[PDB]
């Protein structure tokens, strides 16, 4: 009776039948900013029907020799929907999120994915290989859009920190014999109550295949992975003209 | 004025001293705090979360380091063979160096309390089997057969709907606290050896792959403590930064 | 890499006559990152034109330009010839930012 | 006023390292960037790379990577360019310039122009 | 009420635990339905199995304190943050404040994402061999935006509002106390994003990861005289951390550092976080 | 009294600090507090899982 679940927010609905529980990161639910912590003077806008709904990004393909992928938030939603238009016309935003990751396979496949949420995921470079370069990652890497980028050295997460203790972050697994969806609810985490939506990425989402995908020849070889996200308590403030990026 | 005396201990800078020092800004008031989620009040809260254990730390995995996080389970021809063995010392170098418990133990000297190890099976749904996971108190080497290794604390794990088991490593020691083990004289503080054996085979039908993998996680119990803070050798600064 | 073809190579005109210096870019680029520079002989270059229509302080307002897409032109049509120099159009929208071919003028 | 001051011309043999250093004053060194442009005879001016003086972040053109390295020191208000593996073809004039603020990323102040020549 | 639609939970509170948990006596248990050794790590929750649900235990009343692992005790230890040397040659230096040039204190502060504290600095000064001579010195803290000194005899050293400390070299080291002086509500060691606006090009790549809320200006020392002093100076700064709050722990870095401002690592020799052995069955 | 300006003022620690100046951030550290919340990192899960019952049934 605990394996099935249904999440409805906005005009969209996700149903699943092989689920684990729902993870609420740090035991905190997303909410609006109270008047004790607020600093801006003008009244914020709360659309809350057109922006608090499930958005579906593109689809990746899990090969037998995949490395991993990562997405940045709220970079993925700055070009889609009414969320993408409010973030271009306003100067400040504040929101929680809700990430849902689907990947299904048969009862004859095997594998394991680790889905984790790492706030302020700052990337790094290999310093030219030799270690004497003060290089910097390009703009297409630090902000990849709604497509997402792949990892080059997944053992250090391209940031010098090991994968073995990524599980200190709020995380779930996708073991292909038990469940096929993972779901984490993230509140707003920052040192400031509002922030710009075009200059700053709050957290990052990493999906890394720990145990590699295996099957026999003759089974289905196209195993796709899909990410679905939804803002929770989005507010905007500081109206302005449209700034594209 | 008031007659006074100066004792030994004057004009010394002890770095661990806690005292009052003169402020540089009168009337200053800091920025008010807001509610940020996820506050840490004690380092013992981070030591209870489970992190991956690198049991497969061979000398051939050093070029493709993603293979170290999983160790294989396959279909055997003999009975009662062993799959892996590793020491249970979190302070010694080895598989425990990859955890947040083994990296925060390097900052202290003595530790106490019991640990816990969790295994997670990453095979297919159609595969079954049983394993034997045994913890042996100090005194011997690695046991030679399964009939000797089972005389200690053990658990028998059946692969099924619940894909995880937990073996608790209970606190069995002569002393109250236990410093870090090492070669030489400090292996008086060893805590034993964790092995894993095949109870029955790894049975699989036609059409499903014949090799699975197991991920091993490790944490701490609620009676775990640490004391006598020091520094770690897990970082070295041979050259100047930048 | 992105190539700039600055045409023509030589020029000789009278005072008061129009001087048209054309740059042709292989890709349609953003017009606001294009710039123009002026090099006195034996001296360092100097910025003339930013934003393809606007001038820095110390420059007379006779210099102007209008271009979009592939072709890009700058026009001076005045009398004085105390400034004889080589001219370079420098695009900066795509990386690396590259200069033009080069145009120098001569007077009568 | 703000002016860029460079170093004098230096003569070395092919196969040795040489240093060129330009120093600026009259403005805060940390707020603005610094670019390096190479002008060869018969060719146009070529962009080597730009550098942030605040953190020592660097950038290089892909034809010049390995040819020359950029670095900076914050206190003495100096930014110098090291030249390794010189050939005869590197004999050109090198300019250091700074990026503009109100301009749409334009070099507005340039140096005196240092010169290198390479012969045995 | 003309519109019925416009009129229209914490998980766990914290508690005081001075000592570690006790152990209660247990006996054998044979039954069906109840099973505490089988868990599910796929839910992202750690296991809740204790000692008594697995083995048979005795009663243990342990009085092991948990004071040592509080974050106030983990950080209240002075560590080296800078070494400043006056061989530079004109009797004064300017050192822009960046306290992450030494790897020992950097690995401790980078365990958390956000931190908010009070500091306490100590200035140890000697010649480059340790020998002390009588010589008068002046340290000045320059907040961001103030004019920084350009010479030994500049007007900036008049210190009408900038805090300054005068000391001679044969004293005990000087100690001051600094408040929390950020515009934000905490310091952050990791900033994902660009501080400025505009279209990002190659020239904008040099700005990534720079938070302006952590720049605290420069720190200037000099010899108080107006002519050339015949001595060399070497200054060391140590910093304690008091009144600490910290949020959102992170993984600890396992690769050696290269620069002061970014997590770049040397990509050729990726160090494995564990020491390797020969075979998996024989330790 | 004194002007209250410390980095730990909303949620403060034990009451044993010593101070001789007027500014409260100059005080000593004092003995730290014993409070902790181990549940919000090890069980950040909506539906409550007990110890006896199987978790995925
Ligand atoms: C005469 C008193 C001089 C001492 C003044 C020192 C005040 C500065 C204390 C700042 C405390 C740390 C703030 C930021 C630390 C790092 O430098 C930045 N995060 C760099 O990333």
């Amino acid at each position: 009776s605990d394996r099935v679940a249904q999440l409805t927010i906005g005009n969209s609905t996700i149903t699943t039948q092989e689920a684990a529980n729902i993870v609420i990161a740090y035991g905190e639910w997303p909410e609006y900013c109270p008047d004790t912590d607020a600093t801006a003077v003008d009244k914020p806008t709360r659309p809350d029907v057109s922006v608090n709904r499930f958005f579906t990004l593109d689809t990746k393909s899990w090969a037998k020799d995949s490395k991993g992928w990562y997405w940045k938030f709220p970079d993925v939603l700055t070009e889609v929907g009414v969320f993408g238009q409010n973030a271009q016309f306003h100067y400040l935003y504040r929101s929680g999120f809700c990430v849902h990751v689907q990947c299904n396979a048969s009862k004859f496949h095997q594998g394991a994915l680790l889905v984790a949420v790492l706030p302020e995921y700052v990337l790094g470079t290999i310093a030219g290989g030799t270690g004497n370069e003060n290089s910097h990652p390009p703009y297409a890497t630090t902000q990849p859009g709604q497509v997402g980028a792949v990892l080059t050295h997944p053992y250090v997460l391209d940031a010098g920190i090991p994968l073995s203790q990524l599980t200190v972050c709020p995380h779930q697994w996708i073991n292909l014999r038990t469940n096929n969806c993972a779901t984490i609810i993230v509140p707003y985490m920052n040192t400031v109550p509002f922030d710009s939506a075009l200059n700053h990425c709050n957290f990052g989402l990493l999906v890394i295949p720990v145990v590699p995908l295996d099957f026999n020849a003759g089974a289905t070889s196209e195993i796709p992975i899909t990410v679905t996200i939804a803002p929770m308590c989005a507010e905007f403030a500081g109206l302005r003209q449209a700034v594209k990026q | 004025g008031i007659p006074t005396e100066l004792k030994p201990g004057t004009n010394q800078f002890l770095t661990t001293d806690d005292g009052v020092s003169a402020p540089i800004l009168p009337g200053f008031h800091p920025t008010p705090p807001i509610h940020i989620p996820g506050e840490v009040h004690n380092l013992l809260e981070i030591c209870r979360v489970e992190t991956i254990l690198e049991v497969n730390n061979l000398k051939t995995n050093e070029t493709t380091p993603m293979q170290r996080l999983c160790f294989p389970v396959s279909v055997q021809s003999k009975t009662g063979e062993l799959c892996a063995a590793f020491r249970a010392d979190p302070g010694r170098d080895g598989p425990w160096q990859s955890t947040i418990l083994g990296q925060l133990c390097r900052y202290y000297t003595q530790w106490s309390g019991s640990l816990e190890v969790t295994f997670m099976f990453a095979g297919s749904f159609m595969a079954t089997g049983k394993m034997l996971i045994a913890y042996t108190p100090p005194g011997g080497n690695v046991p030679a057969d399964r009939i000797t290794a089972m005389l200690g604390t053990h658990v028998i794990w059946d692969f099924g709907l619940q894909s995880s088991v937990t073996l608790v490593v209970p606190w069995i020691s002569n002393t109250h606290y236990r410093a870090h083990a090492r070669a030489g004289y400090f292996d008086y503080y060893t805590t034993g050896i964790i092995t894993i054996w095949y109870q029955t085979n790894y049975v699989v039908p036609i059409g499903a792959p014949t090799t699975a993998y197991i991920v091993a996680l490790a944490a701490a119990q609620d009676n775990f403590t640490m004391k006598l803070c020091k520094d770690t050798e897990d970082i070295e600064q041979t050259a100047n930064i930048q | 890499e992105i190539v700039l073809t600055q045409s023509p190579t030589t020029m000789a005109a009278s005072p008061g006559e129009k001087i048209t210096i054309t740059c042709s870019a292989s890709s349609s680029i953003s017009s606001n990152y294009l710039h123009w520079y002026q090099q006195k002989p034996g001296f360092s270059p100097k910025l003339l034109i930013y934003r393809t229509s606007n001038l820095a302080s110390g420059v007379p307002a006779r210099f102007s330009g209008s271009g979009s897409g592939t072709s890009y032109s700058l026009t001076i049509g005045t009398m004085e010839a105390e400034d004889v120099a080589t001219y370079y159009c420098q695009q900066g929208s795509s990386i690396p930012h590259t200069f033009g071919g080069g145009t120098k003028l001569e007077i009568k | 006023e703000v002016q860029l001051q460079q170093s004098g011309p230096e003569l070395v043999k092919p196969g040795a390292s040489v240093k060129m250093s330009c120093k600026a004053s009259g403005y805060t060194f940390t707020d603005y960037y610094m670019k390096w442009v190479k002008q060869s005879h018969g060719k146009s001016l070529e962009w080597i790379g730009d550098i942030n003086p605040n953190n020592g972040a660097t950038s290089y053109n892909q034809k010049f990577k390995g040819k020359a390295t950029l670095t900076v020191d914050k206190s003495s208000s100096t930014a110098y360019m090291q030249l390794n593996s010189l050939t005869s073809e590197d004999s050109a004039v090198y300019y250091c310039a700074r990026r503009g603020y109100g301009l749409y990323y334009a070099m507005d102040y340039w140096g005196q122009g240092t010169s290198v020549t390479v012969s045995s | 009420d003309p519109i019925a639609d416009m009129i229209d939970r914490s998980l766990t509170a914290l508690q005081v635990l001075p000592t570690a948990a006790n152990t209660e006596a247990s006996s054998h248990r044979l039954g069906t339905g109840v099973v505490p050794a089988l868990q599910a790590a796929e839910t992202g929750a750690s296991s809740n199995a204790s000692d008594k649900n697995l083995i048979e235990t005795r009663c243990v009343l342990n009085h092991h304190s948990t004071q040592e692992t509080a974050i106030g005790n983990f950080f209240s230890r002075a560590g080296l943050v800078s070494i400043i040397t006056m061989p530079n040659t004109d009797g004064y230096v300017n050192w822009d404040i960046d306290l992450m040039g030494y790897a020992q204190l950097r690995r401790k502060c980078e365990l958390f994402t956000y931190m908010r504290f009070d500091a306490e600095f100590t200035f140890v000064v000697a010649k480059p061999n340790g020998v002390l001579v009588p010589q008068l010195l002046q340290y000045m803290y320059v907040p961001p935006g103030a004019p920084k000194p350009t010479s030994r005899d500049s007007f900036a050293w008049q210190t009408a509002t900038n805090p300054s400390v005068f000391v001679k070299m044969t004293d005990p080291p000087a100690q001051v106390s600094v408040p929390f002086m950020s515009p934000a509500s905490a310091y952050q060691w990791f900033y994902d994003g660009y501080p400025t606006f505009g279209e990002h090009l190659q020239a904008n790549d040099l700005d990534y990861g720079q938070c302006p809320n952590n720049m605290m200006g420069t720190f200037s020392i000099r010899t108080v005289g107006t002519e050339k002093s015949p001595h060399s100076i070497t200054l060391r700064v140590y910093m304690r951390i008091k009144h600490v709050r910290a949020w959102i722990p992170r993984p600890l870095r396992n690769q050696p550092y290269l620069f002061k401002t970014n997590p770049n690592y040397k990509g050729n020799d990726i160090k494995c976080t564990s020491t390797s052995r020969d075979k998996i069955t024989t330790l | 009294h004194e002007n209250s300006n410390s980095a730990s003022e909303g949620s403060t620690i034990n009451y044993t600090t010593i101070n001789y100046y007027k500014d409260a951030y100059a005080a000593s550290a004092g003995r730290q507090d014993m409070s902790q919340d181990p549940k919000k990192f090890t069980d950040p899960v909506m539906d409550v899982i007990h110890e006896m019952a199987p978790p995925l049934k």
